[PDB]
């Protein structure tokens, strides 16, 4: 109901000014105009903010084209490349404002009447190179089926938040202070600003909604990774404690020592992203298969307490302002590492039972976790330091092929069972969270708690409940890694 | 904590977007809360950085380079 | 400044007050009445406080905890009042009086621009205040098939008018 | 399920005893607690060989594995499952037989710019694909 | 300019975040600890509200003073000029620009004087040696390099309308005013917008005098997170001023003091 | 006070004569300061007379650092020598000044009356921040020139503009005297202490009546004569007594009708009283820039300019 509650998303409605290439064909033609007035419709409907075309008029803003992909190409570069590169009767009753004190995103819709695809990215490629810079800074691709026109609404809710999502508004690069003087607090800032050490394309990320906080300052950040269906590639995702952020990394091994690299290159990654903030972090690194017997000791040698505890020492020499005070030094305080798998041991039926039945119109998830020692009564421990089951009756995304091969009967029951490890369980770098307990039956329970609520993140406003199972960060990189296998 | 009680049945002809408030619904069904507003976390950590000058980010393409 | 947030376009106490620091020209204020004696003496300013203004007095005993459990009563009570207490099911009434017109046939030159404004951009809220209601139901899917209505805001005037009949 | 494929064609068209005794201590006599399914090298001896499996698993002398590690079970989850080639072969081995199907396979698996994937990897970061 | 406070330069530049305030500091804390210089700031506000109140000022110009003189250090070090001096010739800039009149060049310095020689003796046992030339130098210098933003908002406006607008103006309205005027002692003037600190200081008096205003600040819309922070400062200066003496520390903490080279 | 603070302000400065050739090509001389053209190693470079800052040059700074509007003047950057404390000020160059139009053609109707509505809108946004700029001439009011904006008047030299949010001391006790005697509304030249906003639209009337005759209406108890004269006594604030139908005729006198809707305007702009004087924001809502042909943003609206452009002294 986010139309009917008028409700409005994160990030400010940004505007959206749109391209559109269509073959001259009469059936293909007049199904677009209808279909993008009405996508426009829905878009301004919810407050996303304007959906209008490119300013200049030319015939609704749809640019026509005319084997026949290279007819598809030269007017696509050709066209659309230098493209891109005083009376007020009513004005006379109200004075000017003043002068007092964020460009609209360009998107090209892109219809593919092939029922390779390659071949039509190749216009994207090529425009993006003969572009001036901050024209380019802002320039989206969407590519839409002809089929979606022609032959059978919750196709334009999904477009449309899926286009404002993908907008990612840039951060300015100039301050508008005036100084108009030699030096101050203002040319300050703007000095500091334009640094050579300050990255460009920051592009800051707004999704149309995020978890409510529940009651120092810190965050948490959930990554997760997967090797794609060839080893030559390391597929990673991540996101922050309430969905904050969420970035994608592919990391190349190919060798024809091999796997050390490469994991090295992955924890430069997440120190990447922890290092632009100004606040302490805690990582959770997920794996979304079975961990190996290579990689925990790999994984162990990296997330060391003496290497962990180095890097705040190396950060204080860097950064005067992290000298003085320690609660703003993006240091790390704890690290952990998961690992999630099937069990394909138990079943449970919702049909027996001992006012809403869960399974046919509600999702539910259940946790259990225990200290699982090995007996009763130097840098790893016993292997399962604590495990947890993740019952859940809605339902898992296409996960890939290698995921089910222990237990393939367990593939096609309602409510799956799911498996969760620890291995690590590295607390309290820096010297109550719990994060932080020595008790690693309450990590489990805390990362299993974040898993489920960064699930719901996935709801789609067209679909009354979650698409998918499991947390946000592993249904991107399962969304990555399929793109990946289908395309190559 | 949160968890759910009951559903209820609207007619689909009582849903349009003429009326400001929301006549068939009721905010009370989801536990609406009204909070005010404050600046993004993400967009304040950005101006909080300026005053740092950390080590700078590989290029994007570090990572997709022949090991 | 991206950073800092500005309260300009937000009024505070809404009832009472507008924007928290910004002054519009108010029409009767001190500054542009003039008597007899202002301008004989000029403007008279007397101290905001009597006596020593300037004087400010810290040997008044503070109960920090008194304070805290105060606010602390405060920001709870505050919460509460912003809760969008729940409704019983209703069906939705609008005053007839005022949201539209009674006859469509008054002008037909009204109509072109209406309709034209359905097939337009602008957000229905605005086109809520004031609708057409034709004699019969047959003529207005002819006269929206003529403006080529996006199906999605058609329907919703068809909502509007089965809530004007009922 | 298959209306919807078979109409959208449509719609693109016009638009003895002594040998059982033994296989009873070898197939049968595996049985152990499924917790343990995650498990990883032996911590005593940093090995992916302990406890009894020496005996049902084809010397080095490792001493009184007390942790829960069974490389019987460890063959199981780790042969197709999503793993780093180096350390499946390890699992498996590179001497012995199947070692040379399993790097087989991963070479018929296989048998293009760099900005090309850059973009590839920015449509799907998106919360919808 | 006024009315409008969103658009000033007083906002769009003068607003400084509690960290760069930290990483400015620490050139001054090499040779004094974070007790000793925030002594030192509260005994110089001091002397500042000594030095207007014995030429019969006002107190927005006492404020516009203090608000130069604290945003001239939080930025530069303590040692590149000597605040003896600051105080001076920030009175007299603050008089110059809040249309208050030019004081005269003996009448200035024989109030500077006095009032060294009368209330802050202990602290300097010399007299005031310095004439109009090093203060015309001085606040040209000032001028210069401040950006030439002269014009500082006040939270008394705020405080006057929200008291107005509440009703009682006899019982609340002293104690909100001498709140205000303690809390330019901390730092509160470059952290936060003005009418924060006019809210909280109200808040403070009406708790103080037994006033139930818990229906007033329910109804309005305001970051009610930053309030308490604001509370939380004014409770601090509060409790660390009552075991606190000017003439027991100040001449050490003086003798303590870097002095700038000929 | 140390040589090296000194020494690093003046590295981090940088010196006026060495990059703008402001020596030379004087271009205006007046009782505010020198105003020089210059341009890069084209502004309008003033000197404020004076060694130091006085209460005119700091008002100058102190105002216009925050305001901003296209048609209220702004400056681009401020110089501060230190050996001969002096102040230096660099706006954008206007090449044309009203008085120049005045005194060339001693005309368009849409000219004067889109530069009417235009200083009336600036006039406006003035008094919404809450200063009064006390000092309105032909002289002040400058019109841009063959650049990227035409037209567009722009209100420059307030050195006496003074905020009025709340005064400490009454208006009259630190300026006897704020703006020339050719100008100056009634209420002040009776001896008022404690005036409002209003005069400046007397000054803006006075100013319009003069486009309108082309010709200075106030002429020279040296301009009380002239005002008794022009419009009459009034028959219907201090020294009352102590002091010891024209108008029609004199706007008859100059060939304008009687009966028409700028004279409406111009006669409700100047009255002998400050209640019934109209505000900034009624001027514009008047249905005088309505009448036939509205106001422009171009005043010339693609003419050629014949006025010569600002000669040096
Ligand atoms: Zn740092
Ligand atoms: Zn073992």
């Amino acid at each position: 109901y986010w139309e009917r509650l008028m409700l409005e998303p994160y990030g400010s409605q940004r505007d959206i000014a749109y391209v559109v290439l269509c073959p001259e064909n009469e059936a293909l033609l007049n199904g677009a105009k209808s279909f993008f007035r009405d996508l426009t419709a829905i878009y301004e409907s919810c407050r996303l903010g304007q959906h209008r075309p490119v300013s200049r008029l030319l015939t609704d803003g749809i640019m026509r084209v005319g084997s026949k992909l290279k007819l598809y190409a030269q007017v696509c570069r050709y066209d659309l490349g230098p493209y891109l590169a005083t009376m007020d009767r009513d004005k006379v009753g109200i004075p000017t404002d003043g002068d007092s004190h964020y460009p609209p995103a360009i998107v090209v819709y892109i219809i593919d009447p092939f029922t390779w695809t390659l071949g039509l990215l190749r216009c994207f490629l090529e425009m993006v190179q003969t572009l001036p810079p901050h024209i380019k800074s802002t320039v989206s691709v969407q590519i839409i089926p002809c089929q979606y026109l022609l032959q059978p609404p919750q196709h334009l809710k999904s477009l449309a938040f899926s286009a404002f999502t993908q907008c990612r508004r840039p951060l300015p690069t100039s301050t508008n202070v005036k100084t108009l003087t030699g030096f101050g607090p203002g040319l300050a800032m703007e000095t500091a600003l334009r640094s050579p050490d300050r990255p460009e394309c920051i592009r800051l990320y707004a999704p149309p909604f995020i978890l409510a906080p529940v009651k120092q300052k810190y965050n948490v950040l959930f990554v997760g990774y997967c090797l794609s269906h060839d080893q030559r590639w390391i597929l990673a995702s991540c996101t922050d404690l309430y969905g904050e952020l969420l970035e994608t990394c592919i990391i190349n091994i190919d060798v024809p020592s091999a796997r050390k690299f490469g994991l090295q290159k992955l924890w430069e990654w997440c120190l990447g992203l922890v290092q632009m903030s100004s606040l302490p972090w805690r990582v959770v690194i997920g794996r979304l298969g079975r961990i190996g017997h290579g990689e925990l000791k790999d994984w162990s040698c990296l997330l060391s307490r003496r290497n962990l505890q180095s890097l705040s020492k190396r950060l204080k020499d860097m950064c005067r302002m992290c000298g003085i005070s320690a609660a703003d030094s993006p240091s790390i305080l704890s690290a952990c590492l998961v690992a999630m798998e099937p069990q394909g041991s138990f079943v449970i039926m919702p049909d027996s039972v001992s006012q809403l039945n869960t399974p046919q119109d509600t999702s539910c998830t259940h946790i259990l976790v225990f200290p699982t020692s090995a007996s009763v009564q130097p840098n790893i421990l016993q292997q399962p330091l604590a495990l947890g089951y993740f019952v859940s009756t809605a339902k898992a995304g296409p996960l890939p092929d290698w995921f089910w091969s222990a237990c393939p009967q367990a593939q096609y029951q309602c409510p799956l069972f799911l498996k969760a490890s620890l291995h690590l369980h590295v607390p309290s770098v820096q010297s109550s969270h719990p994060l932080d307990s020595n008790q690693t039956s309450d990590v489990l329970r805390f990362v299993l708690e974040q898993y489920n609520a960064l699930s719901w993140l996935t709801c789609d406003p067209a679909t009354q409940d979650r698409r998918s199972c499991l947390p946000i960060h592993f249904v991107v990189l399962n969304q990555l890694y399929n793109f990946i296998m289908n395309m190559l | 904590g949160l968890q759910v009680s009951t559903k209820q049945k609207i007619s689909p002809w009582d849903l349009f977007e003429g009326l400001k408030p929301s006549a068939p619904l009721s905010w009370g069904w989801f536990g609406t809360v009204r909070v005010d507003r404050r600046v993004a976390r993400g967009e304040e950590q950005q101006r909080l950085l300026l005053y740092h000058t950390h080590l700078r980010p590989r290029p994007r393409a570090y990572y997709l380079e022949p090991l | 400044a991206f950073g800092i947030l500005s309260y300009e376009h937000r009024p505070l106490k809404r009832p009472r007050l507008g924007p928290p620091d910004v002054y519009p020209q108010d029409p009767k204020q001190k500054e542009d009445e003039l008597t007899a004696l202002n301008v004989k003496q000029g403007f008279n300013n007397q101290p905001a406080v009597s006596g020593d203004e300037h004087g400010s007095a810290k040997n008044v005993s503070f109960n920090p905890a008194k304070i805290s459990s105060n606010f602390s009563s405060i920001i709870a009570e505050k919460l509460r009042c912003n809760t969008l207490p729940d409704t019983g099911r209703r069906k939705p009434q609008v005053n007839q009086k005022d949201n539209f017109w009674l006859v469509t046939a008054r002008s037909q030159s009204a109509i072109n621009t209406w309709f034209t404004d359905l097939a337009g951009t602008k957000p229905l809220t605005q086109l809520a205040k004031k609708v057409p209601i034709f004699s019969k139901k047959e003529e207005v899917f002819g006269y929206l098939a003529k403006y080529t209505v996006p199906v999605m805001r058609a329907a919703w005037l068809i909502k509007m008018t089965c809530a004007y009949y009922a | 399920q298959t209306v919807d494929p078979q109409s959208v064609q449509k719609w693109v068209k016009f638009s003895s005893l002594y040998v059982n005794l033994i296989l009873s201590e070898s197939v049968m006599n595996l049985f152990k607690d499924c917790n343990f399914d995650s498990c990883c090298i032996c911590v005593c001896n940093m090995n992916i060989k302990g406890a009894d499996v020496g005996v049902y698993i084809p010397q080095e002398a490792q001493y009184r594995c007390t942790c829960g590690f069974s490389a019987v079970m460890n063959r199981k989850f780790g042969n197709n499952s999503g793993l780093f080639l180096e350390d499946e072969l390890d699992i498996i081995g590179r001497n012995t037989d199947c070692g040379k199907e399993a790097e087989k396979r991963f070479e018929a698996l296989r048998a293009l710019s760099d900005d090309l994937i850059l973009l590839l990897q920015d449509q799907c970061t998106n919360l919808f694909s | 300019m006024a009315g409008n406070f969103w658009q000033s330069s007083h906002y769009l530049q003068w607003i400084l975040d509690k960290q760069d305030l930290l990483k400015e500091r620490q050139k001054d804390l090499k040779f004094l600890s974070e007790e000793e210089y925030w002594k030192l700031q509260i005994f110089f506000t001091n002397v500042i509200q000594a030095l207007g109140e014995h030429l019969k000022l006002r107190q927005q110009v006492i404020a516009t003073a203090t608000v130069y003189f604290k945003r001239f250090y939080a930025r530069y070090s303590l040692k590149s000029i000597d605040p003896v001096l600051m105080a001076p010739t920030c009175v007299f800039l603050a008089s110059k620009v809040e249309e208050f009149g030019v004081v005269s060049n003996t009448r200035l310095i024989a109030a500077a004087t006095s009032v060294l020689k009368t209330r802050f003796s202990y602290a300097f046992p010399k007299e005031f040696p310095y004439r109009m030339n090093h203060i015309l130098e001085c606040e040209f210098y000032l001028l210069e390099l401040m950006d030439c933003c002269l014009i500082v908002y006040h939270p008394y406006r705020p405080l006057l309308q929200y008291v107005q607008d509440m009703g009682q103006e006899d019982m609340l309205l002293p104690l909100a005013w001498r709140i205000v005027n303690d809390t330019y002692r901390t730092d509160l003037c470059l952290l936060y917008p003005p009418f924060m600190i006019a809210l909280a200081c109200l808040h403070v008096a009406c708790v103080v005098q037994q006033k139930d205003a818990r229906q007033w600040f329910a109804e309005l819309s305001v970051d009610m997170e930053k309030i308490l922070e604001i509370i939380r400062v004014i409770l601090k200066l509060y409790e660390q001023w009552k075991n606190f003496d000017e003439r027991k520390e100040m001449a050490t903490i003086l003798s303590k003091m870097p002095k700038p080279k000929p | 006070m140390d040589y090296d603070f000194k020494v690093k302000l003046s590295s981090e400065r940088e010196r006026v004569e060495d990059l703008f050739e402001y020596e030379g090509c004087k271009v205006g001389r007046g009782t505010y300061g020198h105003v020089y053209k210059a341009k890069r190693k084209d502004y309008a470079l003033k000197q404020i007379e004076g060694t130091g800052i006085s209460m005119s040059a700091c008002r100058e700074i102190a105002l216009l650092r925050e305001l901003k509007h296209p048609n209220v003047i702004s400056l681009q950057k401020v110089f501060l020598s230190h050996a001969d404390r002096k102040v230096w000020l660099l706006f954008d160059y206007a090449e044309h000044d009203l008085w120049h139009i005045i005194k060339f053609h001693r005309l368009p109707r849409g000219m004067v009356k889109s530069l009417l509505y235009q200083i009336l809108d600036g006039i406006h946004y003035l008094h919404a921040n809450w200063v009064l700029h006390r000092d309105l001439k032909p002289a002040n009011i400058l019109v841009m020139g063959e650049g990227p904006e035409r037209g567009r008047v722009k209100i420059a030299d307030m050195g006496f503009a003074r905020l009025f949010n709340s005064p400490l001391k009454p208006l009259a006790d630190l300026d006897p005297v704020v703006v020339t005697f050719w100008y100056r509304a009634p209420e002040l030249l009776l001896g008022a202490r404690h005036y409002t906003k209003a005069i400046d639209i007397w000054a803006i009337g006075c100013i319009f009546a003069e486009l309108l005759t082309s010709e200075p209406i106030f002429h020279c108890h040296d301009q009380l004569d002239r005002i008794f004269n022009v419009m009459g006594f009034p028959a219907d604030m201090p020294e009352h007594s102590t002091l010891m139908c024209s108008l029609i005729k004199y706007m008859e006198k100059h060939k304008v009708k009687p009966d028409s809707k700028a004279f409406h305007l111009l006669q409700k702009l100047l009255t002998m009283d400050p209640i019934k004087r109209i505000t900034s924001e009624q001027a514009m809502q008047d249905p005088y820039f309505l009448e036939d042909p509205l106001p422009t943003s171009d005043v010339f609206a693609g003419c050629q300019i014949p006025y010569p452009k600002r000669e040096f002294l």
